[PDB]
């Protein structure tokens, strides 16, 4: 009918990921094709973690935030470390304030 | 300064240790003057403040004058990690939404 | 001093013009230190007072303070005199009966 | 059965008393003959509420305090007054802590 007036971001949540941030927002129809899109209810930023290992990186939660925080006016998901989990995993964490930022980053050198 | 009100207040949970998501945020905060008569947007005072205030009034030093404090909170999802597991979970009493004199 | 605790305080009503019954009552306040950690029988400190305190242990002037105020009160049967009618009638909030940190 | 073990008052609110103190303790039975008593549930306190006027004396109410409060330490009801309604209407208060105590005072000059 008429284009988003709230904020639309990429949904994931990996199988070992316990809860869930469904509750922050309304699960788009994405043609039942990967992967999901969810329209924010308390605000304008989308969030992103990923689990950095040895080579590779698996990306855990994506969603919405539950308000607008410091780190959202960001228009792209710029990630930083925010747990050491175990001696060969880290935690990063991204949050930006445009629809499908917290898609993927740019770089984690 | 002025009289009891909300202040904003950030409040920063990278400090903490299992904490993904948020890692700061506005908690905000209690601030201000308890006059007498009140002239703040808070809820009128209690009666037990209200009998504070005017024992006060009449030169009574009280050991603990009223203070500005929160009358209501909200909670906030936060994103922590239990173990080596994310868990998604809502926290109450994260955030200060009303003020108060008691 | 000591940790947050109530702590007893009369209050007079004779002062009130309309009042009959009571005439000095116990009120009770809440007086004592809020500490990090904390040092007292009242109940567990919310999270929002938990993170001021972790504010300011870490160097933080906070603006207010946590402050030892009541989170539970209870009301009073009291007797006054309306027109030239005596009414008894029950009025909240009259007496502290519990402490906390906020 | 036994004598009993909480603070036994004299009952009475005139009619035009609005509200009641019946609530802070229980009316016993008194024989069905004036007038009523009421074992109080919360307190070892009796009060007594007098009107005096130019010649006379109305009790207006008698009954239970609901707790214990300064006053209340005395053998027997001392009448102080606490109102004047009109010119010639004074409303004198007493509280006292013995069964019955709130039943009568001594004078009032
Ligand atoms: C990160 O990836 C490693 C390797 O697959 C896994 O063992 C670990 O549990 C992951 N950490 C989290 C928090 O998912
Ligand atoms: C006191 O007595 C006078 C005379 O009977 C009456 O007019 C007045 O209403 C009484 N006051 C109260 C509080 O009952």
């Amino acid at each position: 009918h008429m284009p988003p007036n709230r904020r639309t971001c990429v949904f994931f949540e990996a199988p070992g990921v316990r809860g869930s941030t469904k509750t922050l927002g309304e699960l788009l129809d994405t043609g039942t094709e990967l992967p999901r899109a969810i329209r924010c209810l308390y605000s304008r930023c989308c969030f992103g973690i990923w689990n950095l290992t040895q080579d590779r990186a698996q990306v855990e939660m994506q969603g919405c935030r539950d308000s607008d925080e410091p780190g959202c006016e960001s228009l792209h998901c710029d990630p930083s470390p925010r747990a050491h989990p175990s001696p060969g995993s880290t935690l990063f964490t991204c949050s930006c304030g445009t629809d499908f930022c917290n898609a993927n980053y740019s770089h984690l050198p | 300064d002025g009289p009891c009100a909300l202040r904003e207040l950030s409040v920063d949970l990278r400090a903490e240790r299992s904490v993904l998501i948020p890692e700061t945020y506005q908690a905000n905060n209690c601030q201000g003057v308890c006059g007498w008569p009140q002239s703040d947007r808070n809820p009128r005072y209690g009666n037990h403040v209200v009998l504070l205030l005017k024992m006060q009034a009449r030169g009574a030093a009280l050991a603990r004058p009223p203070c500005c404090v929160p009358t209501a909170y909200a909670g906030k999802l936060l994103i922590s990690l239990s173990e080596e597991r994310i868990s998604a979970h809502h926290v109450p009493n994260m955030v200060a939404t009303e003020c108060g004199c008691r």
